[PDB]
DNA sequence: TAAACTGTTACAACCAGTTAAGGGTTGGGGGAAGCACTGGGTCT
RNA sequence: AUUGAAAGAGUGCUUCCCCAAACCCUUAACUGGUUGUAACAGUU
């Protein structure tokens, strides 16, 4: 449902070409152990958002998406409602287990 | 003889006995999950701490150093040596001894005899199948229930990255055909009051498990294969090997990390005859919990004494204060 | 004599009773099924658990080292001391003696006489085929329901990789061509308000099953074929057992984990005569239970005492707040 | 529907031999996880041992280790959320710790 | 069909050349009730088999070779559809009866 | 008496190297595997 | 109400008891997010 875009906009970031990689932001919102460091992640990655940019714009592929505000709100709801480990657990690796998927990103 | 000593240590930036990465940079480090109430029930938490191994390996360390100074230490084996933690791992036949001589694998009692690192340890040969049940029962080390129900968060781990930068004999970095050996990984460091209870069984350290005792005249004494002097001085070795424990020598990545360490409350119990193991240091009424069976064991009648490190404690207890740890070993052997 | 303890007790970072999972290197800890209603069905949730012939192994272990001090501890097994649980194994028509010589199989009594092993924890023969039910009942030591309502689960576990590293001679690790003994085995770890429960029937040491009363003259009279002082020395040294029990001493993989093994909250009864069992600390809330058990069975007539720790047990039930174990072994030996 | 075959391939890539990395650490996470949760922690690292597979591969001439599918991971999270009994759910984990362990086209 | 590679695969832990004699495994797929366990002992049997086949390369006989993928596809598309008890106990005592047999595995 | 114009949002290398993923040891011992009760013929 | 009327394979039995997947076993070790880059130019 809502893990589809943030999730394509995390495999944006180690895919196919785009010769610049970060799994150290992916293993933080991975296994997110407390309430935290997981928007942290994410919000590295969406720093990272014009980097990726640029890069898709100049060298060979489409100018990547950014994860609709929408969909961030409804991941920050999600975490606001769980209040045990297991729940933000299953939600952070979720979230970040899209990052290795075989996107057709670059034609 | 049986000397049980735990107590509270504080960490910081502490990457011990890591899981390792299996392949990935991000370097996992031991988790455990906790029981903590937070007044809305004991739920568990995650929290980092370090396995027991990483103690018993770590007192092996400081047995095997204690050893490299006593004149009685030229019997040890050639792995001890070198902090190798592995006693029998292979089907080996003729093991290899620092001396210059072998040893076979028969009759365990000229192993416990002649060999001294597989006395206190253990090992576990497993082509002739000899085993011996170690005498170190390490604990883990976990934090204080409280801490962990007042801080309601602030994850106790910290992801830090570091670089193997490349410079060769021209002065560059080689991506992938001039050398791909620059490198980075992230390493998790942690902090925290933990918590320590370490066992120690030295009372029949060199006394084979098969054949403890004989009984010859119905007599209540050991079947001790070595002479006194030896076993004294592996006895006082061994229980010194518990120095560099609280001290920061535990714990992996002791050359880049180096965990800080520091004394805040010890209880030492310490007697020849069997009695009860203190609780490891994980809880509020911990220290309640040492007084009444340190009590209750002087009522039913026993010849132990109990060391406190600047403790309230409590009353009617003839527990002798401490100031530091390596003292406190020293107070434990005074008696030879 | 009889005396029926249980509680809950908190527990964490434990490998204790760890199966393996066959000959692989991924050691799992003993699982059972439990029934948790979670307001929806008692539903079925494997969680971690401890196997009671552990609690038959390590109370056999207390028992002996009890038993070692007593000055009638000659009466024993020759694997009393290699603290071998082994009674009468494949192809054994004799008992080992510690003194160094054999006992012959005639009678009950006999060997119950000469071995205070098979008198409390029992043994069975193959080949003589002589049967004795052991004195000592254990149970799983199982998580409180009431916490896995707290919990929902988490699975209780966490997995700890062990790499043992080996270095050579020389000095290399090796690629298992050289002969070193390079491995990872990976352990599990778990935690929680665990359950625990174990009944000692302290009325058949020393009085063989064959005919425990003689009826010299139509009465009720134990066939107590040891003398007195040997037979209350025997249920000094088993009731002092519980002491290790409950302390430091229990499961498997002490040697490297150790767990804070407290008591959280502790009741024990006991008598002269046949006693209802307690009911074990798994379930959610036996308070209750257990005071109008107690109640009940002292309105019927029966003269026990209990010995209670961190638990209230109502008002009109008399009972001694003990502060720990080692204070309610002393009430149980205090009596004689 | 689908999610079969590309686990089973890529789980056997990480696990089958002419790699030289035999990481059985993770499939003994993803078999023996009774929640959810560390079946998901499991696949995620298999999944994160991916850059290993493609530059050995690369390096050794064998063939790139393909990654599973974007519908695979969906059928993945849409029966791993439907299911909240833990019993279908170790079904799952297992049948993925078995697909590990498989003799595909390796390398020629 | 397809249970003579599986059975000939399973049948290396028992085999008397092979010094481990995982019998456990074995015994927990022979009367398994359920499907999940029996799964669990033939994953278990997997686990155990590249020790096998460097024990066997070792000793100097002929290595085992992992079992098919389209065995492991007939096996996962059988065992969804056991409703009754009866056939996921026949399918169970099959393996268990074909880990049971003689095979040539050092000449 | 006026209220920042603008180029720029890090590049680049790299994203675990290796070593082993149980070693061993044992795979039910040992007794029994119905105890009677109910007899069907052929003769006197 | 019938080759059917009356009709105990039934009566007691702890597959039992004893038995630590147990024991020894530092993803360990070495490895800097490193290096260069004026918030700068100019302003009554």
């Amino acid at each position: 449902g809502w893990i589809r875009n943030i999730g394509r906009y995390l495999s944006y970031l180690v895919d196919d070409t785009f010769e610049e990689y970060a799994y150290d932001v992916v293993d933080g919102i991975a296994k997110a152990r407390t309430q935290e460091e997981l928007l942290e992640g994410v919000y590295k990655a969406l720093r990272l958002a014009p980097k990726l940019k640029k890069k898709a714009e100049s060298k060979g592929c489409p100018p990547p998406r950014i994860p609709s505000p929408e969909d961030i709100e409804a991941l920050e709801e999600k975490v606001e409602q769980l209040s045990n480990p297991k729940d933000l657990r299953k939600l952070a690796v979720s979230l970040a287990l899209w990052a290795f998927a075989s996107w057709n990103n670059c034609p | 003889m049986y000397v049980r000593i735990s107590g509270r240590i504080r960490l910081n930036a502490h990457s011990l006995n890591a899981q390792g990465g299996g392949g990935t940079n991000y370097i996992e480090i031991t988790k455990t999950k906790v029981t903590v109430r937070t007044e809305n029930g004991w739920t568990v938490v995650e929290v980092p701490a370090i396995t027991g191994n990483m103690l018993k390996h770590w007192h092996f360390v400081g047995f095997v150093d204690y050893f490299k100074t006593t004149p009685y230490g030229v019997n040890l084996t050639e792995r001890a040596l070198r902090y190798n933690g592995t006693r029998f791992g292979q089907g080996e036949t003729t093991a290899t001894k620092a001396n210059g001589a072998t040893v076979q694998l028969n009759d365990e009692a000229t192993i416990i005899k002649e060999l001294a690192d597989a006395d206190v340890h253990g090992f576990l040969a497993p082509k002739t199948g000899r085993r011996r049940v170690s005498l170190v029962k390490a604990s883990f080390i976990l934090p204080t229930e409280d801490f962990i129900k007042e801080v309601e968060g602030e994850r106790l781990i910290t992801a830090i990255k570091h670089n193997r930068v490349d410079v060769d004999e021209k002065g560059a970095i080689g991506s992938s055909k001039e050398g791909t050996a620059q490198m980075l990984f992230s390493r998790e460091y942690a902090t925290g009051l933990y918590g320590f209870s370490i066992v120690l069984d030295l009372g029949l350290v060199g006394i084979p498990q098969g054949l403890p005792v004989k009984f010859e005249e119905n007599q209540p004494r050991p079947n001790i294969v070595i002479d006194p002097n030896e076993r004294k001085a592996r006895i006082e070795s061994a229980l010194k090997a518990l120095i560099p424990m609280l001290s920061g020598y535990i714990g992996a990545n002791l050359a880049r990390s180096f965990p800080v360490f520091k004394v805040e409350e010890l209880v030492a119990i310490a007697s020849e005859g069997p009695i009860p193991a203190l609780v490891h240091g994980f809880y509020e009424d911990y220290i309640e919990a040492n007084r009444s069976i340190i009590k209750n064991a002087r009522a039913l009648g026993f010849n132990i004494e109990v060391f406190t490190y600047n403790v309230d404690l409590g009353e009617d207890i003839e527990a002798t204060k401490v100031s530091s740890v390596e003292e406190l070993v020293a107070n434990l052997v005074k008696m030879v």
